[PDB]
């Protein structure tokens, strides 16, 4: 068989630059290899095929060479409607299409600082018999941030989850939720619920907090 | 030789024929016999022999044989399924493959329906994949039915052009026809021998 | 004005036998090389079956003697016939189209999006939704942040949508988050000037399309 | 260190195809007598198959021609491929291995705490809840009664816990009812003293294993 492997995954893209991915492969093909990109969420599309000879639709950018092993995909900059994933197809006369791996892109924004938000649980999730404490972090470039809970200023440790949203393709920012899970019992026995947030566009880390039960 | 989609078809005819040269020769890559196994050629006699000749890619041979599906199977060449005769292939790299790319050797990729054994179609027809009449341009869902292989010398093997020879045997219903050599010894005398003239 | 749409997905246990339905419009399927690809989630693609405009089939032989694909010529549907799972299955499921674009050269060009299919038993599950009232500490000047928490659900493809799909800015929904107890949670957030709290209508319509769940929450300032 | 947990039951129509799943842990099941032993609701025991280990089998002969057993030699499975019932095979079904303990005679030493099998469609349903308050027409100088109602569902095997398991003092549940209407019901009951009417925390939690319910209901003093 013949497997394609994708050196550089999910590299930084900076606006006005270039970027090229490269793949190669096993026993040499000729010409039998696409590009497609896959959006984060949606289908995948074709823009290069056979090796080169641009996609109806696709910009002046997006440009492809290379024809024995070795194949690179090139792009004259990194717009910031791009941060997709970007696989190599080969096939041959017997059944088969080894899709490669693929890498992601990325970019390189300003300094951000997210926009906090606490969130009490509500009062219907209360009767259910367990709370969680919502924590948002809005728009914002530097991902590595941290979420500290705070419960009556104890540091909470193993209760929360996050999940973090794709880099948004107009502002190129990221945005953040924790979830605190409690009872409704343990909920109960504290008063002062914060949640702490460092991250390098503040000079020093931004807490949101509510006490239970005070409108 | 001849393209895939319009293979040649020479009929060998009443002659001494002699598989031998060929079993032995060691320059095929591939000799596969069905109805019979090869070393019993030089021994039997038919009617006819066909013998089919064409190009294909390098794994592209395991689909001449009998009940096979693919591109090639499918609609270009199809063997029926009792075949009789015997399969040969050699690579032929050197011959075919010319920098920049042999775009002379063409392939049908697209049929109605796939063919009845021993059948051959050399139309140009434009395809109709959807419901949409074509009205003999190209457009979506309206395909010109022949690719080209593009060959090129720096091509892995598997990508290479291959020759392919198929020989048929078959045996209507006549008096006879071509067989195998007769080998002969030496005629003595003056002795009490068992002789066959 | 040629996309497919595949009918299928829900959960599962191992060992079902449930089919997809990949119908097309725009062309015949009974005339070109329709092909199925799925891809793991967090990983890369990988084919799985083909089948040729004349009858032939062919599978990516670590699906082989468990997959089957047929086709309906007077109804543009195509059958991804599937039984006897592993669990391991659990993918996204693509249709696509392979058509020529060269002189020499073969691609898929047209895509259908992509349906889920999961796989673990376990049942399924409606989710339970609470509105994340904008308040003082998610206000910040001339903007404020509300939301809703959509929890406790197995079937993992479910959806938030803001006023019935009218709000598309600053709109945002976050993964979801698999919990220890086997159901998934998310919430999904939108920021609006802060002069209009209440102002204007802030709804959220959850709808859960395994199960049949629609659910119209409003959002509110906090008592 | 040696007890085998068995997969299945849930309801079921008459003529259905359900199997049950035997692991075990602690010993070879390819090498042990191992044997099926169910016992009808309010009836004597009744043996039902076994396998030699060799491959040999055998029936009870009331249910031979419909039920087969086999072994998974590298899964520590034991299989009782079940098969066109006649809905009168609702039972409970025990493994049990058998095993000599002596220098002439054998037995069955080791067994795995039964697996409830029904059947007569009706489909299934899930339970209802409410929490029966502790009252002074059920307080009575030092203690006090309270409870939690699990009413309406067919499908057998449920069960409500006190606090997730705390409480272990005066819980007891009832045994189920079966109405006209075809469904169970049962009600699941703790006295505590007086002086801890509301104080601590009492949450029964409903458990329904055929289908996915899980609810915790808090039981407090009457309005």
């Amino acid at each position: 068989d013949i497997q394609m492997t994708q050196s550089p995954s999910s590299l930084s893209a900076s606006v006005g630059d270039r970027v090229t991915i490269t793949c190669q492969a096993s026993q040499d093909i000729s010409n039998y290899f696409n590009w497609y990109q896959q959006k984060p969420g949606k289908a995948p599309k074709l823009l290069i095929y056979d090796a080169s000879n641009l996609e109806t639709g696709v910009p002046s950018r997006f440009s492809g060479s290379g024809s024995g092993t070795d194949f690179t995909f090139t792009i004259s900059s990194l717009q910031p409607e791009d941060i997709a994933t970007y696989y190599c197809q080969q096939y041959d006369n017997l059944p088969m299409y080894t899709f490669g791996q693929g890498t992601k892109l990325e970019i390189k924004r300003t300094v951000a600082a997210p926009s906090v938000f606490i969130f009490p649980p509500s009062d219907e999730q209360l009767k259910s018999g367990t709370a969680s404490v919502v924590c948002l972090l809005n728009n914002f470039y530097p991902r590595e941030a941290k979420v500290q809970w705070k419960v009556d200023n104890a540091l909470q440790s193993g209760n929360s989850q996050e999940s973090v949203t794709e880099q948004d393709s107009k502002d190129s920012t990221y945005s953040l939720s924790s979830t605190l899970t409690l009872s409704k019992a343990d909920y109960e026995k504290h008063k002062v619920y914060a949640c702490e947030v460092t991250h390098q566009g503040l000079s020093s880390p931004v807490t949101k907090s509510f006490n239970r039960g005070e409108c | 030789f001849a393209s895939v989609y319009a293979w040649n078809r020479k009929r060998i005819s009443n002659c001494v024929a002699d598989y031998s040269v060929l079993y032995n020769s060691a320059s095929f890559s591939t000799f596969k016999c069905y109805g019979v196994s090869p070393t019993k050629l030089n021994d039997l006699c038919f009617t006819n022999v066909y013998a089919d000749s064409f190009v294909i890619r390098g794994d592209e041979v395991r689909q001449i044989a009998p009940g096979q599906t693919g591109k090639i199977a499918d609609y270009n060449y199809k063997l029926p399924d009792d075949f009789t005769g015997c399969v040969i292939a050699w690579n032929s790299n050197n011959l075919d493959s010319k920098v920049g790319g042999n775009y002379n050797y063409l392939y049908r990729l697209f049929r109605k329906s796939n063919l009845k054994p021993f059948e051959r179609d050399i139309s140009t027809e434009i395809y109709q994949a959807g419901s949409t009449p074509c009205n003999g341009v190209e457009g979506f869902n309206c395909y010109f039915p022949l690719q080209s292989y593009g060959f090129q010398p720096t091509n892995g093997v598997g990508y290479q052009p291959y020759r392919v020879v198929v020989l048929s045997f078959e045996l209507l219903h006549a008096p006879a026809t071509v067989c195998g050599p007769k080998k002969s010894t030496n005629l003595v005398k003056n002795k009490c021998v068992n002789f066959n003239f | 004005e040629v996309q497919l749409v595949e009918s299928g997905g829900g959960l599962i246990q191992p060992g079902g036998s449930l089919r997809l339905s990949c119908a097309a419009s725009g062309f015949t399927v009974s005339s070109n090389y329709m092909s199925w690809v799925r891809q793991a989630p967090g990983k890369g693609l990988e084919w799985v079956s083909v089948i040729y405009s004349g009858g032939s089939t062919y599978y990516a032989d670590s699906v082989k003697g468990r997959f089957t694909i047929s086709r309906d010529n007077s109804k543009n549907t195509l059958y991804l016939q599937m039984n006897s799972l592993r669990a391991e299955d659990t993918a996204v499921y693509y249709c696509a189209r392979e058509g020529p674009k060269s002189i020499t050269g073969t691609a898929f060009d047209i895509w259908g999006q992509g349906t889920i299919v999961t796989v673990s038993s376990a049942s399924t599950k409606g989710p339970s939704v609470f509105p994340l009232a904008p308040s003082s500490k998610s206000t910040s000047g001339g903007t404020a942040a509300l939301g809703c928490l959509v929890k406790d659900y197995f079937p993992e493809p479910v959806t938030v949508s803001w006023n019935s799909g009218a709000l598309t800015s600053g709109v945002h929904t976050f993964p979801a988050v698999l919990q220890s107890s086997g159901l998934y949670s998310l919430s999904s957030v939108v920021t609006v000037p802060s002069s209009s709290l209440g102002t204007q209508t802030y709804i959220c319509n959850v709808n859960h399309k395994p199960s049949n769940t629609k659910v119209d929450k409003k959002v509110e300032p906090k008592s």
